[PDB]
């Protein structure tokens, strides 16, 4: 969180891989428009992705699937 | 310089490292001001143009 | 770099920068000249019997 | 632009002219009056480029109407002017001149059979030389002068060959052809494989052989083309006042040019050759000094008198790319100002003025007046900024919150001198640091100076909250302490907060809680330190993970019990039941790491700041001149000094005894002196208090300031309260020999004028030393991660077999090494077993964590074979299993990180502080032996005649607690199988013993030894019973030297009695100094003896250079019995002759050592055969691989274990690997006979033809030992040794030899620029490891 | 002292020194060595290309962060090539070997 | 009027700054009593004995 990363770590278990999965997920709202899904509490997004991760809503899969149903609703979308 | 009423005893952390901690007058009675006088200087010389 | 025991009077033994011109850079001491040669000598008292 | 490795190779004669864009053909520059490009010389817009974008000499073509044509009217292009930067000029050369970094490095002389000192003879034009002899009368290759040159013309005509001069040298390299004189190199390699020829064929069958397969041709080490560097690159600017600035090679390249213009001039005009020769040698001066000025001849200078930077010193040195200007950069978005304390904080929060961060985070504040609207263009946002405006400051509010950031303080000496911060912004123009990290950067508050950071990009901020933020760093790498220890301040007040004073109010009374405890001293109704009896509830983990809870009464003090409002709910009492000094403290945030975690002991750390100061600011402990003491008796010492030196210097007058053992007696009395005034003042220091509370005067740790920090471990020491109280031992004049008289008196009473003076000696001594080879440690460190490069942990786990065995170290004398902190954390080789055998916890494989340190602790076995990184197999990095846990963190190490570039930062770190007979049993204990020969003697006691068994003391338990050695012979008085207590003096023997003691008794007589020849008879006049003394073998007659002494201790009918239990001979063929005792007829009995013979810093570096010292021991090479072969020539013999095994060895060894084996007698491969150090290129070779690992982990420690440094040892672990990654190649079957290659790669060769495509066709292999300035040079990467050192060595080896670059290392994609395949970057990159092979 | 962009050097394009010259802060290759340690990456990554010698990687970076684009682009160092030609003006052909 | 840190006494032995200390309290205190007899202002015949 603000402090540590001990508490993401003990999910994702890797101290570059947490970065990498906020590395991710930390470019939908500064240029991807898009909200959080925490409480916003004014905080810059690299740490509202780390929030995303220590809630226990992100790992490295569940983001893999929100970014393959987004492809196919535009697929069929333009035939 | 000037002399100082000095007193050794820790402070909080304050003068944690060999550091120094002054007090708000020896600042007003401006014991330590110094008049540093800078040089420096304008030059016009010619040109192709 | 040392101090030899033979800078007595002459060579100030606790003036020098600390970095790496700790044996190079010198003061002269105070009651010093230098001989009609150009070597370092000192005032001395000299004993006449006590 | 997206490329993948980089080829070096040599260029041919026409690949510079598909590089090139014309001819330069002139030497000038610029026009003098306009200020504007020549044409054809050095600068010249046709060739290069624009000087202005778009607009050419004329100006026909502007502002971009016509895009891309050229302007005919002065022949210059309309393009950009960054293509300055690329534009390459070529010129002709008029004859063929020779390449300096293939001449002087040798790669010509080498290649041609010829020195070369006689290659230069015939460039310089002095003497021709063969080019095609037809006719044998003078073989080719061959200096012939130029008076024979007219005796052979006139016999031959012009039927042969002879020119001179470097297009000699060209039509010499023309000649030859590369596959048929390797064909007859191939052949003949196989004649007589001679050591003084082996490498003129192992270095010319790969070179040979390297110009087919890279494609190289022999022609082009000469140059017929001069490439020449982009005027950009190059740039002659204008400055100032009319005044000009070139560098280097603008006028190196005039000195050719006009050298190849007046050779030019000189042809056409018939010249005499004499003129043409000389013309011909300035070129070649010109040449070599635009190349490599100061290597061949006399250094061409401009007009103030240094060196012109040749093209190799832009690359060789502090000042070249590779090191000044690729690795270490400047960087923008970055400032820096002066530290001071920030006591207040908290630990993720750096101290930032408000009057910097306007220029850091400047285009940041520009990025929300644009989005705010606050600014409708980035000019009006600019004017405001500067006019220091009312919503800049709340803006850039915003934006600092929540941004992550940079400190770092040079030197950086380790991992930690770089950590990330967190802002909150002041007012002012200096930074405020936290007091939790001063500890972390050798930080003392004295004008140190620190550089602050800006992470730019996303992951940059992800990376600065995740990776290295202040909070997730609390523990070493380099072992398991936390570097949160607190220093100094606070350690006096925890230390006076806790304490019990048994005087002071309220003794013993009755408490409820430690909130009401601060209601007594906030109230000055109670005092801190004086006993009480109280309550407190305290937690467990004791449960199944959870929280249970007890409540008791207790006994403590009063300031102890405040403390206890602050812990969170994991500890017992039993840590705060004392005085807390310093190690006291030490135990406690190590032990909440173990059983809580980071983020409470991230609160726990700033809340312990937050008391101690608080508190000893309150209590206040100033330091007197009185609370300084004098000893009382310390005068009276020194007159009983003067009066034990007073008999000792009036002796000498005498002459009884000389100075050289009166001066020791000096040296015995004045320490002795100065040891009853050190101990006198810790009477009256540490209970010179004698209080009195209802009683008559009690005792206890007094109340002295100075001896408070001191009992705190806070500053100052034993040796160091002396200086401000006694007599400060001895001070040595910097000759290395002491006076004989101390400084009788500490500061307090002030030093004489003349001591002051030897006092001096030490201030310059200490200080010469200490700003003088931090020099000699950093250059240290610097290999140290040099050969560690490349390797990063690339794996989880191989899982290969067992590797290294540990027990422990407390060898010697005391129990030096415990095995609880050398199995921390390691892998368990193998399943292990305890006393009661099959009882296994482990199957094969677990990770130590604390309570198996204390499972072993219980069961009394003491050794463990464990895994360790260098018995792992996997190439291009490591299985996690075999390195242990992340030292940083406290798991199991992850997939990716690099632990070289950890492990040469826990060394170097520690390196810049660290420069400056009878035996007794101390214990009751067993008695153990081992590779034990031994024989009761006549008396009854023992005498050991093996040099390979030791005195090992084991208690009940049945682990190792004593170790001592013993030597042949020794007088001992014990045996084996027995528990005898200690206290005694068992192994008892003089420093002159060196026996000649036969094991089986018999017939002393005197048989084949005279007296005359081998011997000069010593009778003994006072005693008789001596005999025929052996001497050395130095001193004998010639006549007599061509045998030995050999006495034949007979039975009754005249035989050498065996040895009982084998048919062999066994008397003494005597060796050198062999005083023996009786003569003719007698005997001794077993045991009894025939004869007697009478006698830091760089030690760190040689071991990782394996510096071969000076006076070498030698080991043997296999089993069996000794013959000797040649006696007294320079240096004696000694030959090999096995058990069964044939007999070839024989080495030029000295008699002029001593030995170990005699000559008649065995010894085993893997042995000593004299006394002294050795080499480890041996200690690989004769003894295994696991024994040289084990010697440098344990001969360094002797180092660092002394000043008691503590480092993990896997880190000396993982760079001793390195140093063996090469081998010795026997067989055949992929490579040449015996040439050297990565043993890493030949297990790649193993792994196939031992699989199943072939049976066996592979080849044998030894193992190389190099050091860490070898060991990084014989690697594959020519780009790391051209980062490291010795360029000009390096980039003509890589040239010829066609050396590619995978991109690996860490240095590798530096360079470049790329990112790291290290942790965040690796993933990324095993992507690139694949998406080459697919696509 | 503190700068966000003052004028570069000459030939190696990267920024100056000193305070009185308005030059910047000097990572050293001694400070490289614990970042590798860190197993950080992007940060021992744009510490040499938008910071430092990237000519078009620090013009995008302006834009990167005036519109709010947290982002970077990195490119060739613009004395990494200087190095190239270098030894291509020694006559021994290094290059590069492309995909 | 100046704070400053008495653990730096000891282990760095700087040790007459505690006597240059004493010695300073001295001279100022009596730079004090001499200004008791020139603010109360009560003669200089006191003042030649003192």
């Amino acid at each position: 969180a603000r402090v540590t990363v001990q508490d993401a770590v003990e999910k994702i278990g890797n101290r570059f891989d947490l970065v990498l999965v906020a590395a991710r997920r930390a470019r939908q709202m500064q240029v991807g428009g898009k909200d959080p899904l925490v409480p916003e509490e004014n905080d810059k997004t690299t740490v509202i992705a780390l929030r995303e991760i220590e809630e226990g809503l992100i790992n490295n899969q569940i983001l893999d699937v929100r970014e393959r149903q987004e492809q196919q609703e535009q697929e069929a979308a333009e035939l | 310089g000037q002399n100082m009423r000095v007193a050794f005893m820790p402070w909080n952390g304050y003068n944690f490292e060999d550091s120094i901690l002054v007090s708000e007058r020896v600042v007003q009675e401006d014991r330590f001001t110094t008049i540093h006088i800078q040089e420096l200087a304008c030059v016009s010389r010619d040109t192709k143009l | 770099r040392d101090v030899h025991p033979t800078h007595y009077g002459r060579v100030c033994p606790i003036e020098t920068p600390e970095g790496p011109n700790i044996g190079l850079i010198n003061s002269l001491s105070v009651y010093a000249q230098t001989n009609e040669y150009g070597f370092l000598e000192t005032p001395y008292r000299k004993v006449t019997d006590g | 632009e997206e490329f993948d490795a980089i080829k070096i190779a040599l260029a041919s004669p026409d690949m510079i002219r598909s590089w090139s864009f014309g001819e330069v053909k002139k030497p000038e520059t610029i026009n003098y009056r306009t200020f504007k490009p020549e044409r054809d010389g050095l600068f010249c817009a046709r060739i290069f480029g624009p000087v202005k974008d778009y607009e050419c000499l004329c100006g026909k073509y502007k502002r971009l109407k016509h895009r891309g044509v050229i302007c005919e009217k002065c022949g210059v292009e309309v393009t950009q002017t960054k293509v300055r930067r690329e534009r390459m000029g070529h010129i002709e050369l008029a004859s063929p001149t020779a390449h300096i970094w293939f001449l002087k490095s040798s790669r010509i002389g080498l290649l041609l059979d010829m020195p070369l000192r006689d290659i230069e003879r015939v460039l310089y034009f002095e003497s021709y030389v063969v080019i095609e002899g037809g006719m044998t009368n003078l073989e080719r290759q061959q200096i012939l002068t130029e008076e024979q040159y007219l005796d052979a013309l006139e016999e031959f005509g012009d039927e042969f060959d002879a020119k001179m001069g470097a297009e000699a040298i060209q039509a010499l390299l023309k000649s030859m052809d590369l596959e048929q004189e390797c064909e007859q190199l191939r052949e003949e390699l196989n004649e007589t494989n001679s050591e003084t020829k082996r490498k003129k064929l192992t270095k010319r069958i790969k070179l040979l052989e390297a110009f087919v397969q890279s494609g190289n041709k022999p022609e082009w080490m000469i140059l017929t083309v001069l490439p020449v560097l982009p005027p950009d690159l190059r740039p002659l600017v204008p400055l100032d006042g009319g005044r000009f600035a070139t560098s280097d090679l603008n006028d190196l390249y005039r000195r050719v040019i006009n050298r190849n213009n007046r050779l030019k001039r000189l042809l056409d005009l018939a010249a005499p050759d004499i003129i043409v020769r000389n013309e011909k040698r300035m070129l070649q001066e010109a040449v070599d000094a635009l190349l490599d000025n100061g290597r061949r001849g006399r250094a061409i200078t401009g007009s103030n008198k240094r060196p012109l930077k040749s093209l190799a010193d832009m690359i060789k040195g502090k000042q070249g790319r590779f090191r000044q200007n690729l690795l270490g950069k400047r960087v923008d978005y970055s400032g820096r100002s002066v530290i001071t304390v920030g006591p207040y904080l908290r630990l993720h929060q750096c101290g930032l003025p408000k009057k910097m961060a306007l220029e850091l985070f400047k285009p940041f504040i520009y990025g929300k007046l644009e989005l705010r609207g606050l600014a409708t263009t980035i000019k009006a946002a600019k004017k405001m900024v500067e006019r220091e405006e009312a919503v800049v400051w709340d803006i850039l509010d915003e934006v600092i919150r929540e941004h992550p950031v940079l400190l770092n303080r040079a030197p950086t000496l380790h991992r930690l001198g770089i950590q990330a911060f967190e802002p909150v912004l002041i007012e002012g123009k200096a930074i405020q640091l936290h007091p939790l990290v001063c500890a972390a950067y050798n930080a003392d508050f004295d004008g140190d100076q620190m550089a602050v950071h800006v992470p730019l990009t996303l992951e940059a901020q992800l990376e600065a909250r995740a990776l290295m933020m202040s909070t997730n760093n609390i523990l070493s790498p380099a072992n398991g302490e936390p570097i949160i220890v607190p220093s100094q301040d606070v350690v006096l007040g925890l230390y006076y907060m806790t304490r019990d004073c048994v005087n002071a109010k309220g003794e013993g009374m009755v408490l409820t809680g430690p909130k009401e405890a601060e209601r007594l001293y906030r109230s000055g109704l109670a005092s801190l330190h004086a006993r009480v009896k109280v309550r407190i509830t305290e937690y467990e983990k004791d449960a199944n993970g959870e929280l249970v809870a007890k409540t008791s009464l207790k006994d403590t003090t009063v300031g102890r019990a405040i403390l206890w409002m602050i812990v969170p709910k994991g500890l017992p009492y039993s840590i705060v039941n004392q005085a807390l000094g310093k190690k006291a403290i030490s135990k406690m945030l190590n032990t909440c790491y173990r059983i809580l975690g980071l983020k409470p002991t991230v609160i726990f750390a700033d809340q312990i700041m937050y008391t101690g100061f608080a508190y000893a600011a309150r209590s206040g402990a100033s330091v007197g001149i009185d609370d300084m003491v004098i000893p009382e008796k310390k005068h009276e010492i020194i007159s009983e000094a003067e009066a034990e030196v007073a008999e000792i210097q009036e002796q000498f007058q005498s002459g009884l005894v000389t100075a050289g053992e009166r001066y020791n007696k000096v040296i015995d009395i004045w320490a002795a002196a100065n040891d009853r005034v050190s101990k006198a003042m810790m009477d009256n220091l540490q209970t010179e208090t004698v209080i009195n509370r209802d009683g008559q005067e009690e005792k206890q740790v007094s109340f002295n300031s100075i001896y408070m920090m001191a009992d705190s471990g806070a500053r100052g020491s034993a040796a160091q309260i002396r200086q401000l109280a006694g007599m400060r031992g001895l001070m040595a004049k910097p000759d290395g020999s002491i006076i004989e008289t101390p400084i009788t008196a500490n500061f307090r009473e002030g030093l004489n004028v003349l001591q002051y003076f030897i006092s001096t000696h030490g201030a310059r001594k200490g200080l010469a030393d200490t700003a003088l080879k931090t020099a000699n440690s950093g250059y240290l460190t610097r290999r140290l991660v040099d050969v560690a490069q490349d390797l990063v942990v690339t794996e989880d786990d191989c899982g290969t077999h067992e590797g290294i065995m540990m027990t422990p170290v407390i060898e010697g004398g005391d129990v030096k090494e415990p095995l609880r902190d050398r199995v921390l954390g390691r892998v368990t080789a193998e399943d292990v077993l305890k006393p009661g055998t099959a009882d296994i916890l482990v199957p094969r494989n677990t990770l130590l964590h604390e309570q198996w340190c204390d499972l072993l602790e219980e069961n009394s076995v003491d050794a463990v074979k464990v895994r360790s990184v260098v018995s792992c197999d996997t190439d291009f990095g490591v299985c996690a299993h075999c390195y242990g846990r992340d030292l940083a963190r406290g798991h199991i190490i992850n997939k990716g990180e690099a632990i070289g570039v950890i492990a040469a930062q826990s060394i170097g770190e520690p390196g810049t502080q660290l420069t400056m007979s009878s035996i007794q049993v101390k214990n009751k204990g067993s008695i153990k032996l081992s590779n034990v020969k031994s024989v009761v003697n006549s008396s009854g006691k023992l005498v050991i005649t093996s040099r390979n068994t030791e005195l090992k003391l084991i208690d009940e338990f049945g682990r190792t607690k004593e170790s001592y050695k013993v030597p042949y012979g020794a007088v001992l008085a014990k045996g084996d199988g027995e528990q005898v207590a200690g206290g005694e003096t068992v192994a008892n023997w003089d420093p002159h013993t060196m026996p000649v003691i036969t094991e089986v008794s018999g017939f002393v007589r005197f048989t084949d030894m005279i007296d005359g020849q081998t011997i000069t008879r010593q009778t003994d006049e006072l005693t008789g019973l001596s005999s025929l003394v052996v001497l050395d073998s130095a001193e004998r007659t010639a006549g007599g030297k061509d045998l030995r002494p050999a006495l034949k201790i007979v039975d009754a009918q005249g035989n050498d009695v065996l040895i009982p239990g084998t048919d062999m001979p066994a008397q003494y063929f005597l060796p050198g100094k062999a005083i023996v005792q009786l003569e003719d007829g007698v005997q001794i009995s077993s045991g009894d003896t025939l004869a007697r013979i009478p006698q830091g810093l760089p030690r760190v570096a040689d071991l990782f250079e394996a510096r071969r010292p000076k006076e070498p021991a030698i080991l043997a090479e296999i089993s069996g019995i000794v013959s000797f072969g040649k006696e007294t020539k320079g240096k004696r013999r000694l030959v090999i002759t096995p058990v069964d095994g044939s007999d070839p060895y024989e080495e030029m060894i000295p008699k002029w050592r001593q030995l170990n084996v005699f000559e008649g007698e065995r010894v085993e491969r893997g042995d000593v055969i004299s006394d002294g150090p050795e080499a480890p290129h041996d200690i690989l070779r004769l003894r295994g691989v696991h024994a040289v690992t084990r010697y440098i982990v344990n001969e360094v420690q002797d180092v660092y274990r002394l000043q008691g440094v503590k480092i993990n040892d896997k880190h000396i672990e993982v760079i001793v690997r390195q140093m063996l990654r090469k081998a010795t190649i026997v067989n055949a079957g992929s490579s040449d006979f015996l040439e050297g290659e990565q043993v890493e790669y030949s297990r790649v060769k193993i792994a196939n033809r031992e699989l199943e495509a072939n049976g066996k066709v592979g080849a044998t292999y030894s193992r190389d030992l190099l050091g860490i300035t070898k060991a990084s040079l014989a690697t594959e990467s020519f780009i790391s040794a051209a980062s490291f050192q010795e360029t000009t060595r390096v980039l003509t080896e890589a040239a010829v030899a066609g050396k590619r670059d995978e991109l690996r290392g860490l240095k590798e994609n530096v360079i470049v620029g790329r990112l790291i395949p290290a942790g965040t970057g690796y993933a990324y990159h095993q992507d690139r490891m694949r998406r080459r092979a697919a696509g | 002292h503190a700068r966000s962009t003052g004028s570069y050097s000459l030939v190696t394009q990267q920024p100056l020194g000193g305070k009185a010259q308005f030059g910047g802060q000097r990572f050293g290759e001694m400070e490289v060595w614990a970042l590798e340690a860190y197993g950080a990456a992007y940060t021992l990554q744009e510490m040499l290309t938008v910071k430092s010698d990237d000519v078009n990687g620090r013009t995008k970076m302006y834009k990167n962060i005036v519109d709010g684009n947290h982002q970077m682009e990195p490119g060739m160092p613009e004395s990494f090539n200087v190095l190239l030609k270098e030894i291509r003006s020694l006559g021994i052909n290094i290059e590069l070997e492309d995909e | 009027d100046i704070v400053l840190n008495p653990l730096g006494v000891p282990s760095r032995m700087n040790i007459g700054q505690i006597l240059e200390t004493h010695l300073g309290m001295a001279a100022k205190g009596i730079g004090d009593k001499i200004n008791a007899m020139l603010k109360q202002q009560q003669e200089v015949a006191k003042l030649r004995e003192f």
